[PDB]
RNA sequence: UUAAUUGCGAUAACGAACGAGACCUUAACCUACUAAAUAGUGGUGCUAGCAUUUGCUGGUUAUCCACUUCUUAGAGGGACUAUCGGUUUCAAGCCGAUGGAAGUUUGAGGCAAUAACAGGUCUGUGAUGCCCUUAGACGUUCUGGGCCGCACGCGCGCUACACUGACGGAGCCAGCGAGUCUAACCUUGGCCGAGAGGUCUUGGUAAUCUUGUGAAACUCCGUCGUGCUGGGGAUAGAGCAUUGUAAUUAUUGCUCUUCAACGAGGAAUUCCUAGUAAGCGCAAGUCAUCAGCUUGCGUUGAUUACGUCCCUGCCCUUUGUACACAC
């Protein structure tokens, strides 16, 4: 079970050229020194804890 | 109502006026199972011949539905009145019968020739296979044969 | 399978093998397991209701829901 | 303890008491029961058609005990449900007026409805005693 | 006077030094049956205040709307019926003590829900949709 | 007495109105629902193009012995 | 516990549910956990409610839906397939009848074996389609914490409404027969299957 | 959606010269003295050059406004 | 920057006209005044019922006083994004919040410019140019048929494949409306009829009467049991009614009987963001009779986005052109 935590920092935007996906940074909590930006589906503000099936390695547009 | 078990007196296959009617299944809708029988007629008849509706079709015996029978071929003479009758008034001798088994189509076809030999417009539209009821023709009613 | 409408008894003391190990019994409940067919499964529901282990929860009509001798 | 009919729930009592006035017998049915609907606008004869009078002047004289005047017609139109007029919408049909008149009309042969002096039909004299009766019935029984 | 509404449902009560009886159009509260609503008609009275409402002035009627509108409505009446005789009477900061309990939970009982329906416009059995297009 | 009165327009329905609470102290002594008829047709005079429809309305508002034949003197009627 | 009466009887069992502890009418609305900690703020348990028929404004404005109680929330998914719309009454008597259907197979508290089979129907990652067309490519993005939890109960209505149709069981005994799975571990039910066949290409397109 | 046209905002400071004698950081007050001085046609009207003179007076304290 | 050629600003432009907006309409509140058997409530006179310190429920067609919260419409009040923060880039504004009946121009409409189209309408005009016809008439009337005609393709829809259902009792809740004297409109209540419907009264020119339009979905209680079944009601037979000089090629309604395809619809494709979608019925137009249509009105009441320029496509610049009957 390879997962891992992350919050949403703030969010960059959106790409996708429907315009239905957002950009975020994003940091584990604890120890929190993280900054990855993934992109992300449904709808997500500031703080919203959420999944992540490798820690890193994300992607953009 | 609650559990009874009974012997062995139930049946499918049950063969009254022609037709083969399953018991299985519930009573008065078995007995739609003949042409002439609907729901309405059937309804009323196996009440006014004295059976407790709750009850499957295997149960019963041949007096307690030639109960029926000679309800059913003469029921003028049993209080259901003449606007439960697929055939009243008839045309031939006016007297108000209820056409069913076979009796249904072959009084249908004389309803149908009666019509056909006079050329009546019902009479020969139906021997075309077109709509006797005045409907529209050209958009509906096409895949058929 | 087919299903069946009347109350014999082959697995129909297996209608009396009816708690253990399965709580929840009603209409539902009856028909599937390798059993009758429906409609005498709503007297007899009303039937262990009248004096059997099932005891109502469900107080409506649609569905009834009756537990074990719990 | 002061018991009306709007203080007992109307489908237990509507029901459970309209078996009073089969246990009385003071009948007077129309006879043409076994052949009817209510309505035009429905398609099977009442299923139990072992009663359904008895709830159907519960019915009645419950709504007229309720308010103040009742009429023939007004009854076909409370009962009356939708014809399902085939492949057609359904509309609102009215009920069988033979039916409800028979009622309105079997009900002051016991001294339940009037026939109110400005026309209609009033909840009788005594009517509004033996209503309120059947209310302590039920209810001292079932709290 | 007390109102009540949720859309043509409106719902009334009155006023001053009361009975016990709670009296819904005229079969009193205890039962209202649509069956499953009749928490909705208890709820007031159950943050705060469970008894001594055998001095209470509680009679209500409803007219108009329907089998929901209506269970909307009284509720409407009803909590707006405690927080009334706490205005120049018992005292007032026994509104802000109801007006607390009620509204911060207030599912539309001190509020009015304020939705109307939308006139409908041609083309379409809608005040939004739009009948179907054929090119 | 007892009038009854009824216009389109409000204002000189509303200018008796008035001029009848000030009669009513002629010697120091003693509103309906409007009614809106709505015609609703097509705006276009044959039958070509977008399906458009347009409502119109009238509104009609009503309200209600030698000093009597001498107050009558808008839609007047009294009984 | 405040037992009280009046000219009109109050039954019983009502004054001693709220006001000795502000109940739901039979089931215990408090303390009940929420085993993903991405869905803290993302559901309403406490503050309770007796009835899930608190017809609210939770559209209007955008993110409000979240705040719904969390139960009102799915009684509504339930009334559609275009002939149950409307009927708000007959779905929420299927909710209260499948709780304890639930409650009939091991007890405490229906509400939470909901919530614990929504936590596992939340579908982790997703992927969807890029620019492309034909020849588009499936990048995957990771899923909302707010979409984990819409999506899983239209997931989970669904899968009731398909198999309640034509077959002899009750609408409230299908997604009762379909919630518990959810659970944990399922392997076996129609929402849970679909979060897992979703999972596709899913940590490798990343 | 909330844009204030030439209609206020002319007349909204058309008042500012003439009237910074009073004039209040408080909406309704200059709500009930606009149609002393003014012929605003609709209620709606005057609410929103008072809802600006208003706001251009809620900033004229710190640094005077362009015109 | 705004929905906005809407504003801030920037400026060889300045100052101005229409379009946007303002406006008018309707939906929200209002315990503020004026007020009311054509709207209600409370009280009281008189009376039914229930248990009895007098309590519940009614009736009370002036049975007298009082009230104006529900209801009607006059005069008006009210939101102006107010206030507080975050934000801006000085700004115009945008975002959050508290407050509020109300904070997407508050919700929805009416109005709507310049230039155009060989768009549609001479089948709305006793609007009309020219042409044709004018007595064996293309005028007009009358009789009777057709516009409905059925190997087939398509557009708007109605009804359904069911167990979130059908049916039977039962509960029982709207709003917008229309309605009769050089006359027979809307119809309560009494009987008769299983029904459709029949009949003797009756009220209303209508906030009064029909009408609380006791609508339908819906709600409580039962029956049915998975398969074309009690799902579905097409086709057709027989009989009874209603409209109308006239029903045949069934006008429509009713009764019994007959009981087809349809087991969730391929490629395609429409509509829709809140009391909205969809489900449900009702009135009005039509109308002698006939709604599967339309114009509205309320009842039940969600899911899903509060985003993009991928497709379809509009706007504003800049750009290229061999286009100008304009890709
Ligand atoms: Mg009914
Ligand atoms: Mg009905
Ligand atoms: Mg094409
Ligand atoms: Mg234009
Ligand atoms: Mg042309
Ligand atoms: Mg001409
Ligand atoms: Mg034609
Ligand atoms: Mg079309
Ligand atoms: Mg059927
Ligand atoms: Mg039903
Ligand atoms: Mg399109
Ligand atoms: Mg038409």
């Amino acid at each position: 079970t390879p997962v891992t935590l992350a919050k949403v920092i703030k969010v960059l935007g959106r790409t996708g050229s429907r315009g239905g996906v957002t950009q975020v940074r994003v940091e584990f909590l604890e120890d929190t020194s993280r900054t990855i930006v993934r992109n992300v589906k449904g709808p997500v503000r500031e703080n919203d804890i959420l999944v992540l099936m490798e820690s890193e390695r994300e992607a953009r547009r | 109502s609650l559990v009874v078990q009974e012997q062995g007196s139930f049946q499918h296959i049950l063969r009254l006026l022609n037709t083969n009617v399953d018991g299985n299944i519930k009573i008065v809708y078995a007995l739609t199972t003949i042409k002439g029988v609907g729901r309405r007629y059937s309804n009323l008849v196996c009440k006014k011949a004295d059976v407790d509706l709750h009850k499957r079709a295997g149960e019963l015996t041949q007096e307690e539905l030639e109960r029926i029978v000679q309800i059913m071929q003469n029921p003028t003479h049993y209080k259901i009145p003449a606007w439960f009758l697929n055939r009243q008034n008839d045309i031939t001798d006016g007297k108000d019968y209820h056409t069913l088994a076979n009796n249904v189509e072959s009084k249908l076809r004389d309803d149908l020739e009666r019509l056909k030999k006079i050329r009546a417009h019902r009479g020969i539209r139906h021997f075309w296979g077109l709509r006797v009821r005045g409907q529209h023709t050209k958009t509906t009613g096409r895949r058929r044969a | 399978a087919q299903h069946a409408v009347i109350l014999d008894q082959e697995k129909y003391d297996r209608i009396l093998k009816e708690v253990p190990t399965y709580r929840y019994v009603s209409v539902s409940v009856l028909v599937d397991r390798l059993k009758i067919g429906g409609s005498l499964a709503r007297i007899a529901l009303r039937h262990l209701e009248k004096e059997g282990i099932i005891k109502p929860i469900s107080k409506h009509s649609k569905q009834a829901i009756y537990t074990r001798a719990t | 303890p002061g018991v009306s009919v709007r203080d007992v729930a109307a489908q237990d009592f509507i029901n459970a008491y309209a078996s009073f006035l089969q246990r009385q017998g003071k009948l007077e049915v129309p006879g043409y029961v076994d052949i009817v609907k209510t309505s035009s606008g429905n398609e099977m004869p009442p299923q139990d058609a072992e009663g359904w009078f008895y709830k159907r002047a519960a019915s009645v004289a419950r709504h007229i005990y309720m308010r103040k005047q009742v009429g023939v017609g007004k009854l076909n139109k409370l009962y009356g449900g939708a014809k399902s007029r085939g492949v057609r919408p359904y509309k609102h049909i009215d009920a069988s007026g033979s039916i409800n008149r028979k009622v309105l009309q079997a009900l002051e042969k016991i001294g339940i409805v009037e026939i109110s002096p400005k026309g209609g039909r009033r909840i009788s004299e005594n009517g509004q005693r033996d209503l309120d009766r059947i209310a302590a019935q039920t209810l001292e029984e079932d709290e | 006077q007390t109102f009540g509404k949720k859309k043509s449902a409106t719902a009334v009560a009155h006023v001053k030094a009361g009975k016990g009886l709670i009296k819904v159009n005229g079969s009193p509260i205890t039962l209202v049956e649509p069956e499953i609503l009749r928490f909705k008609v208890y709820e007031p009275l159950l943050l705060v205040g469970l008894d001594k409402f055998s001095n209470i002035d509680i009679r209500v009627r409803v007219t108009g709307g329907g089998h929901v509108s209506q269970v909307y409505a009284i509720r409407q009446a009803i909590a707006k019926g405690l927080v009334a005789y706490h205005q120049k009477y018992v005292d007032e900061q026994s509104k802000n003590e109801l007006k607390k309990a009620f509204t911060s939970y207030d599912r539309t009982l001190l509020i009015a829900d304020s939705r109307r329906p939308e006139p409908k416009k041609f083309g379409g059995k809608g005040a939004r949709s739009r009948f179907q297009k054929s090119y | 007495i007892r009038i009854t009165l009824t216009s389109t327009k409000v204002k000189q329905l509303e200018n008796v109105s008035s001029n009848i609470v000030k009669n009513a102290e002629q010697h120091n002594l003693v509103r309906l629902p409007t009614k809106v008829l709505k015609i609703s047709t097509r705006k276009t005079p044959n039958g070509e193009g977008s399906k458009t429809w347009e409502t119109y309305e009238m509104r009609i508002h009503k309200r209600y012995v030698q000093i009597v034949k001498r107050i009558t003197q808008v839609d007047v009627e009294v009984v | 516990f405040t037992p009280v009466v009046l000219a009109t009887p109050i039954p019983e069992e009502v004054q001693q549910a709220q006001t000795e502890i502000k109940l739901f009418n039979k089931w215990s609305f408090e303390e009940v956990e929420v085993k993903d900690a991405s869905l803290v703020d993302y559901v309403q348990v406490r503050q309770p409610i007796f009835v899930a028929h608190t017809a609210g404004r939770y559209a209007n404005k955008r993110f409000r839906k979240a705040q719904c109680p969390i139960i009102e929330r799915l009684t509504n998914s339930l009334m559609m397939n275009g002939r149950n719309n409307g009927k708000k009454l007959k779905a929420v008597r299927i909710i209260k009848h499948t709780l304890d259907i639930i409650n009939v197979l091991t007890d405490q508290n229906p509400i939470q074996v909901v919530v614990d089979a929504i936590t596992n129907t939340g579908p982790r990652e997703d992927t969807t389609r890029v620019g492309g067309g034909g020849a588009a490519r499936r990048q995957a993005v990771d899923v909302s914490p707010l979409r984990r939890v819409n999506q899983a109960i239209a997931l989970l209505t669904i899968g009731a409404r398909e198999a309640a149709f034509r077959n002899i069981k009750t609408i409230a005994e299908t997604l009762a027969e379909e919630l518990i799975n959810a659970a944990k571990g399922s392997s076996t039910s129609y929402a849970i299957k679909k979060k897992d066949e979703l999972e596709r290409v899913a940590k490798s397109n990343r | 959606g909330r844009v204030r046209t030439k209609t206020v905002k002319r007349a909204s400071k058309a008042l500012i010269e003439r009237y910074y004698p009073k004039l209040t950081l408080d909406f309704q007050t200059n709500k009930r003295l606009c149609d002393e001085i003014a012929t605003i046609q609709s209620k709606r009207l005057r609410n929103k050059i008072a809802g600006y003179t208003t706001h251009l007076m809620k900033r004229i304290q710190k640094g005077p406004v362009r015109g």
